[PDB]
RNA sequence: UCUGGGUCGGGGUUUCGUACGUAGCAGAGCAGCUCCCUCGCUGCGAUCUAUUGAAAGUCAGCCCUCGACACAAGGGUUUGU
RNA sequence: CGUUCAUAGCGACGUCGCUUUUUGAUCCUUCGAUGUCGGCUCUUCCUAUCAUUGUGAAGCAGAAUUCACCAAGCGUUGGAUUGUUCACCCACUAAUAGGGAACGUGAGCUGGGUUUAGACCGUCGUGAGACAGGUUAGUUUUACCCUACUGAUGAUGUGUUGUUGCCAUGGUAAUCCUGCUCAGUACGAGAGGAACCGCAGGUUCAGACAUUUGGUGUAUGUGCUUGGCUGAGGAGCCAAUGGGGCGAAGCUACCAUCUGUGGGAUUAUGACUGAACGCCUCUAAGUCAGAAUCCCGCCCAGGCGGAACGAUACGGCAGCGCCGC
RNA sequence: GAAUGGAUGAACGAGAUUCCCACUGUCCCUACCUACUAUCCAGCGAAACCACAGCCAAGGGAACGGGCUUGGCGGAAUCAG
RNA sequence: CCUCUGGCAUGUUGGAACAAUGUAGGUAAGGGAAGUCGGCAAGCCGGAUCCGUAACUUCGGGAUAAGGAUUGGCUCUAAGG
RNA sequence: UGGCCAUGGAAGUCGGAAUCCGCUAAGGAGUGUGUAACAACUCACCUGCCGAAUCAACUAGCCCUGAAAAUGGAUGGCGCU
RNA sequence: AGGGCGAAGCCAGAGGAAACUCUGGUGGAGGUCCGUAGCGGUCCUGACGUGCAAAUCGGUCGUCCGACCUGGGUAUAGGGG
């Protein structure tokens, strides 16, 4: 019902954020971000909370020379709270993710930002910890 | 050939010649609609930007995720201290456009109004206004002052008070104060006219034309910035590193053969310091002056029902590259045009305004008070004394 | 407006001001400012810095 | 002459992080002298504690002073229905 | 052909056209030189409309759709390979439409490619040498003139001066999307599966701003530290900003925050009354609804365009304003 | 395609490619700072270039006009770009 | 890089400002070559001591391969004539 | 009158050779709709009302559709019914 | 300049029945490596481009005991060197 609200993005195409769930990959190299117009020259950019497609650089090979959807779940990128506090988490990282918001994982390493909590239930199920 | 890939095109040219702007004082281009029904009133003000800050607020707009949740938000103060009315001015209808009739001035000014009058006061003798007081005090005068406003009643139609700031109060340098015409907005011009009539020498403050919660719009003078380049002017793309005539340039001015360049291309020149009007902009708070009973109400300022202390909307050593806001003042959120400083006029909206956002009551949960002159930690200097404990100058 | 502590310094935190870090073992530290945080990240013990109330609190001062 | 604006000073604010000096039974050890006492005394000795959230800067485009000091109708060119 | 049915969508055999974003013809212009491809950057136009608004069509139940109309307001992206144009692939998207401006744009760049001289290889040549055959290395000049544009002083007028104002004319701006709800509802055998009004937000664009987060930092602010140098201490300095922590103010970032509006005429279209044509017809006279259009509004600038009001040279020589003659 | 040398090849190369790690303002996306400029002033003081000149639309025209035709129009003197 | 001896007056001028463009330096959040014909440019690396060192090889090399750790100040000890 | 060819079904009706008589006031061995095929529906001859012209096929004048380009624009301009 | 690598020869010790082999030293080879002066001149396609300069400047670079650099003297002269 209640809408995201906008966050400073700082995972651009070219990133490689750590997949923090149980797969078994452990780079998520983003190729592209999901819901992105843009303009001219201007790189599409995933924050927290944000679908993305990522391919696997390293883990699994299983996994490895395909794309995936995924997840970004904590960022380094301080966003701003409407509450008026500055958040940001020492790694990015997400998760690999179906279509339909669900995890082909099952536990997700490390704290979840509430900004994906939220808008992600089934990650958030997953999730020991969140912001 | 065509553009290969397309991209929308930089800058607004509803805003130029982006230029420095003749005037000031900012003006007010359209008074609202005076529906004759609703009763008289002034529709404009003149304030000051002393500074911003931040407020803390419960938000009430149910289905948002932010419903119940308590934001913090920006302000801006603007120190407004009460006006002088001191004239009148009629103005008729034509199809040329809009004739100004016959202006009729109070009899005693103000030396903060005067000024006004002279490029160098230092240098005058100050003889303004001055045959022209005699009126007011003769049978021959008081009679054709009243025939002029019988006229007024007559002809015109649109009827503007002439009102001034009182530089007096404030702690800006300035002792010359600024006038401006405020439109009288609500019933028949006689009756609208006999109450400006009253009005006139008189105070007017803030709370008087307007609201807390309400829609208005800033309208004021950019702060400025000088000759600058198609880059910062337009934020035209900057060449890459390798450009050997420089890179903070756009490369093609234009086509051959429109042999001309057009005035849609970008170019360096001035930016800022261009006239603006921001509209919408929600009074959060109008706050009470200091004022005494006994001894000072200082509190009146920043103290909130569920703070209560005994602040004002000062920040410790002041607002920064102001003074103390020591008079009555209005909270607008988020930024708006302008330098500290500036003088900034208020107007009531042009738009019958419903939407969820604009109805919205405020109800204020905390202004912060720390210092802007620095990185403040301390909210008020009792709480620092209390913090700190003593000290070595003691 | 639950006012929060330094995690390193030991000030209030006003609403507005400073920054929230979310380490990946799980654990948060607010910053009043830049200062706190850097401090915080180079492995400074707030101990052994004189500004700080934890260091006031160790050496005994005021009181 | 709303006596004013200015310089200096004083507060406030704020930045940095606790000055010099002095004292110490703090100080890894070492030495000189002896009362060869090794807590003897005296010296060297990074650093440490205390004095000390100290010192220092803070409009030059921060805020308040009404404390000290002078200085404030002065000059030149104009323009007429 | 389309089960059936020439024309929903198509369309053979024939035929009539437009177009100059293809390539040819041609050689009128330029050989006392008009800088020769592509990409970058920027502006503007066209429509032969991909999307978006409003609509007619279906072989349109819904969903998805192709066909057509008004229509160019607003968009039309990120990459891998290639010097490329072109091409292809991945990804996102509402959509990844097509062009023009000396095949826009070298005193705007770049110079990867063509296209000197150095060299290699292949094929051809007795050979010098040749090759829209491959390869590698190879100088990208000048603006202070005039205009144009950008901003900046000014100009004639109004007796002089100041004021607060009006407004001729120019410009002009907002965009599209998701989620929730309607609703697993209409529709449908089911599978699937809408929409209007609301509500919450976001894209791109525009205009600001610095409370806050971030950036800068020679306040050369305050520590810390290298080498040297004032006999040492203290206090300092030098090393083109010695180096580094932290850093006020100030600039500043979708890297922080705020705001972005209302009418009118109508187009396509669908209608009314209604003849022409004893009926019927949206039309012939007459009338209605009607839009990302257009015109204005708001918004920016403000005319060899005006306005009301103020004060109008005590003087040491002054000089003027009215009035009447 | 075999001393018009063929195939090879450690070491070496301001030689020609391709990928990876690191690293970065190359970029997303630009921003702030410093010095010397440019700027204004005193003094000093060149050059290239120059038919006349210098606002446009369209027309025709040696088939892309500043000047011609028809329209739009036109306001001293200048400054930085 | 800083200093004494000796030598100079900043390289054919001065002053006031601190705009845009530049020339020469720096710094940048998150990402890290997504830029571009091409990592061009800049950045990383760098000294020393102690470990540790691959493929390949003409057995000489490769080799500072790679990859690691340490480094200051102070007060002592031992070892070298 | 399931007329005949065609069976895959065409008793008027995908198609084609046929293609007349009766009743007749008069209805084609059938214009279509639609059917597996019928059915059912629909398309002359005649009336009832109303009250003078009505209707078809060609043809050529003006006008209109056909009729899409990129700086803003040209019956020469203003305009003109 | 200053460093690195450490070739032959030489010493000792250990093994070997012999052949000879290992280990530690010493020794200081080389159109050897780094790197100054020197000589050069890769890239920035940087600065400059009516220049400081009719080819210069800055950083970045190649080489730096050898087919090394370099003064003076001397030889070769135009279809000739
Ligand atoms: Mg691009
Ligand atoms: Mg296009
Ligand atoms: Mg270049
Ligand atoms: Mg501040
Ligand atoms: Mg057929
Ligand atoms: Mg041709
Ligand atoms: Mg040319
Ligand atoms: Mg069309
Ligand atoms: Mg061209
Ligand atoms: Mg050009
Ligand atoms: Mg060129
Ligand atoms: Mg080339
Ligand atoms: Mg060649
Ligand atoms: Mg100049
Ligand atoms: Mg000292
Ligand atoms: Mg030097
Ligand atoms: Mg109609
Ligand atoms: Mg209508
Ligand atoms: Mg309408
Ligand atoms: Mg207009
Ligand atoms: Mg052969
Ligand atoms: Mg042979
Ligand atoms: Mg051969
Ligand atoms: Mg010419
Ligand atoms: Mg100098
Ligand atoms: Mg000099
Ligand atoms: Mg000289
Ligand atoms: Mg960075
Ligand atoms: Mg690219
Ligand atoms: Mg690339
Ligand atoms: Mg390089
Ligand atoms: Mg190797
Ligand atoms: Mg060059
Ligand atoms: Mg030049
Ligand atoms: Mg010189």
């Amino acid at each position: 019902s209640g809408a995201k609200f906008r966050i400073s993005l700082g995972l651009p195409v070219g990133a490689v954020i750590n997949c923090a769930d149980n797969t078994g990959a452990k780079n998520l190299y983003i190729i592209s971000v999901k819901g992105i117009k843009g303009r001219l020259n201007r790189l599409p950019a995933a924050g927290v909370g944000d679908m993305v497609m990522a391919t696997v650089k390293k883990g699994k090979p299983e996994l490895r020379k395909k794309v995936h959807p995924a997840v970004v779940i904590r960022q380094r990128k301080s966003y701003r709270r409407k509450d008026g506090v500055f958040l940001y988490f020492e790694d990015n990282a997400g998760v690999i993710v179906n279509n339909k918001g669900e995890m082909k994982g099952s536990a997700i390493t490390g704290p979840v930002a509430k900004e994906c909590a939220d808008l992600w239930p089934r990650i958030a199920s997953n999730a020991g910890s969140i912001a | 050939s065509h553009r290969k890939f397309s991209a929308p095109r930089h800058g607004s040219l509803g805003f130029l010649p982006r230029k420095r702007s003749s005037r000031h004082r900012g003006k007010v281009k359209s008074f609202p609609k005076d529906d004759p029904s609703k009763p008289v009133h002034l529709t404009a003000f003149l304030g000051y930007k002393a500074g911003m800050t931040h407020i803390v607020r419960e938000v009430d707009r149910p289905g948002s995720k932010v419903n119940k949740k308590e934001v913090v938000e920006a302000v801006t103060i603007v120190e407004t201290p009460p006006m002088v009315v001191v004239g009148i001015v009629g103005y008729v209808e034509t199809p040329r456009g809009l004739r100004t009739f016959k202006t009729v001035f109070a009899e005693h000014i103000s030396d903060e109004c005067k000024r006004r009058f002279y490029k160098n006061w230092h240098k005058s003798k100050k003889k303004a206004f001055t045959k022209y007081c005699k009126k007011w005090q003769d049978d021959a005068g008081k009679r054709q002052l009243d025939k002029d406003f019988s006229s007024m009643k007559k002809y015109c139609q649109v009827i503007r008070v002439l009102a001034h700031t009182q530089m007096r109060l404030l702690p800006l340098r300035q002792k010359k104060a600024h006038l401006m015409e405020i439109q009288v907005n609500g019933g028949t011009v006689a009756e609208k006219l006999d109450w400006a009539r009253e009005r006139l020498e008189q105070q007017v403050p803030v709370s008087q034309v307007f609201g807390q919660d309400e829609m208005i719009d800033v309208i004021g003078v950019t702060k400025g910035k000088g000759y600058k380049g198609v880059t910062s002017r337009w934020h035209t793309k900057k060449l890459p590193r390798k450009t050997h005539r420089g890179l903070r340039k756009v490369a093609c001015i234009g086509a051959w053969h429109p042999a001309r360049v057009a005035f849609s291309v970008a170019r360096a020149g001035q930016k800022g310091y261009h006239h603006r009007t921001e509209i919408n902009k929600k009074i959060y708070k109008i706050g009470q002056g200091y004022l005494i009973k006994d001894g000072k109400l200082i509190k009146n300022n920043a103290s909130t029902d569920y703070d209560l202390s005994d602040k004002s909307i000062n920040p410790l050593g002041g607002f920064v590259h102001y003074g103390e806001v020591t008079n009555d003042f209005v909270m607008l959120k988020g930024c708006v045009v302008g330098t500290k400083k500036r003088v900034l006029t208020l107007r009531k909206s042009l738009l019958v305004q419903t939407k969820r956002r604009a109805l919205e009551k405020i109800d204020l949960k905390f202004i912060d008070t720390t210092s802007k002159f620095g990185h403040g930690r301390f909210q008020t200097v009792e709480e620092k004394k209390a913090f700190m404990g003593p000290l070595k100058k003691d | 407006m639950k006012v929060e502590l330094c995690s390193f310094s030991g000030y209030k935190i006003y609403p507005g001001h400073g920054r929230r870090y979310a380490r990946t073992d799980g654990k948060v530290f607010q910053f009043l400012n830049a200062k706190c945080e850097s401090a915080f990240l180079s492995k400074r013990n707030p101990r052994q810095i004189n500004w700080t109330v934890l260091y006031r609190r160790k050496h005994k001062k005021g009181q």
